[PDB]
């Protein structure tokens, strides 16, 4: 099928553009908090089977089947309680989606946290967001005030005897904290530094207590899945890439935007249908960044005719991540762009891994030289070898995030660099 | 070389060979000293890639 071409009756995250109210009242109107009690009765196993049938995958980073990620924790308890955590953080360049989800749809997020905690026999949900989003944390705390005062949360969840709690947290302005482990550590107060897998948060972690992590979009859609059927949902996506998705189109475009869409949709259709069209004319387009900084670019030859999903991007040698589609044209120093993208990491790498701490800066300096061509070619292959050295020899995916962009830039746009270098030599 | 023609002829008749052509002493038949500052090469191991020690 020609995927996409969606219906605003199936599009989930309504009120996206805040044209309606975001309080409990408008939420109940939209269709929030419907027979949650019957769901809590049905219990965990049914919910997990529903998600597995749906075949959903994850949004944040690589696609890890949520059904299995949560069955990891589905288990009795040994005094050690069990917690859930929500990664409201959003710093990955090109992502302006969880912020909207929160300031315009917080009740649904709370509902999803509740359903997930019930699935995992939890006790509470810690929603960790950044610090700059004071307004969003405020709106969300207000919605939680309303929820508590009503009775949809707390001792008596909605009529059952399930005791659940919600707590909110702000970071202090870091990005790495959006990692499954240093998030937990920042919560606990220890520096925002990750841990080693194994062990896994699903058995050992926060406060030495088992816990699970989840992205806001996943937790917010899981309830709609549970109350709509799952199979219907999966019908809106390919075998593995099932589901709708949020996209954030930015860069060289007439009208940047945030959008809801279907998975496995053509990127060309996406850009030219919404956004009012690409700037300056399609032909002026040079390359893309379909997954933010955590993915490498791709030029015209594949920006056209491609699909959009974890698979068929992997095949294209790349990933998807957050669906942060940046677009450029023939008017920018790709090298300066990517050098700033890497200085981002050089500023926001925690530092405890030697290759990260001492190779990201190497890369930044070598790319700042590439900017002006004050170098010589074989440094290209040197940098490629450095990237292949870094990739797997770290802890958090940020190593791959710092390597991949360079790998793509150098697998695609070498002649630009070579010509920069010869031209600079000419200029002496 | 500063010596005389007749003595050249005499020593040459004595020996049998010629000597003004294959003297042992050194009259500016050498390479000047104070040679210029040179620049040197390196090996095939001063590359930047495909030089992993595990190979060699
Ligand atoms: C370095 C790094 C930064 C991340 N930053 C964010 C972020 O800012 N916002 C977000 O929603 N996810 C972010 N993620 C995605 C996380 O991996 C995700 O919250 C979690 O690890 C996996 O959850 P999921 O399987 O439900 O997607 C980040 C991941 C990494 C590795
Ligand atoms: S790879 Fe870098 S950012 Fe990630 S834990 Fe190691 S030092 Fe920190």
């Amino acid at each position: 099928t020609s995927f996409g071409s969606l219906k605003d009756e199936d599009r989930i995250f309504t009120n996206l553009y805040g044209r309606h109210d975001w309080r409990l009242k408008g939420a109940l109107r939209r269709g929030d908090w419907y027979k949650t009690k019957e769901i809590l009765l049905k219990g965990p196993d049914w919910i997990l089977g529903e998600m597995k049938t749906s075949g959903l995958r994850g949004r944040g980073g690589a696609g890890f089947p949520t059904g299995l990620k949560w069955s990891f924790m589905n288990k009795p308890s040994d005094g050690r309680p069990k917690y859930l955590v929500v990664n409201a953080d959003e710093g990955e360049p090109g992502t302006c989606k969880d912020r909207e989800i929160m300031r315009h749809d917080p009740h649904k997020l709370v509902e999803g946290c509740l359903v997930g905690g019930r699935a995992m026999g939890a006790r509470a949900a810690y929603i960790y967001i950044r610090g700059e989003f004071y307004n969003e944390a405020s709106n969300l705390q207000v919605a939680i005030r309303e929820a508590y005062e009503a009775g949809l949360i707390g001792k008596n969840a909605c009529g059952s005897d399930y005791d659940f709690d919600v707590f909110v947290v702000r970071g202090a302005g870091a990005y790495i904290c959006g990692e499954e482990t240093a998030l937990i550590e920042s919560i606990e107060g220890k520096q925002g530094k990750p841990r080693l897998k194994p062990p896994f948060p699903a058995d050992v972690g926060v406060f030495g207590c088992p816990t699970t992590v989840a992205n806001v979009e996943t937790v917010a859609v899981s309830p709609t899945i549970c109350r709509r059927g799952g199979t219907w949902f999966a019908g809106f996506g390919r075998e593995r890439n099932s589901g709708t998705k949020l996209f954030n189109i930015s860069g060289h475009v007439n009208h940047p935007c945030t959008v809801e869409e279907e998975m496995s949709v053509p990127l060309k259709e996406l850009i030219e249908k919404h956004a009012g069209g690409v700037t300056g004319g399609w032909d002026n387009l040079l390359a893309v960044i379909p997954g933010g900084s955590s993915t490498p670019l791709i030029p015209k030859s594949v920006c056209e005719t491609v699909l959009m999903d974890f698979d068929a991007l992997v095949q294209a040698q790349t990933g998807l991540g957050t669906a942060a589609v940046i677009v450029m044209d023939r008017s920018t120093d790709i090298v300066k762009a990517i050098a700033r993208l890497i200085e981002f990491y050089k500023h926001e790498s925690c530092g405890q891994c030697t290759p990260c701490r001492e190779g990201v800066d190497w890369m930044n300096k070598v790319m700042a030289r590439f900017v002006k061509g004050d170098a010589r070619p074989a440094e290209i292959d040197s940098l490629w070898e450095i990237s292949k050295q870094i990739e797997g020899h770290t802890i958090c995916a940020l190593g791959d995030g710092a390597a991949w962009p360079v790998q793509g830039l150098i697998r695609h746009f070498r002649p630009e660099l070579e010509d920069r270098m010869q031209r600079f030599a000419q200029q002496h | 070389a500063s010596a005389t023609r007749v003595i050249q002829k005499l020593r040459n008749w004595a020996s049998g060979q010629d000597l003004q052509a294959k003297l042992q002493l050194r009259y500016q038949e050498i390479a000047k000293r104070t040679q210029p500052p040179p620049k040197l090469p390196v090996g095939p191991s001063h590359k930047l890639s495909n030089n992993y020690y595990c190979t060699r």
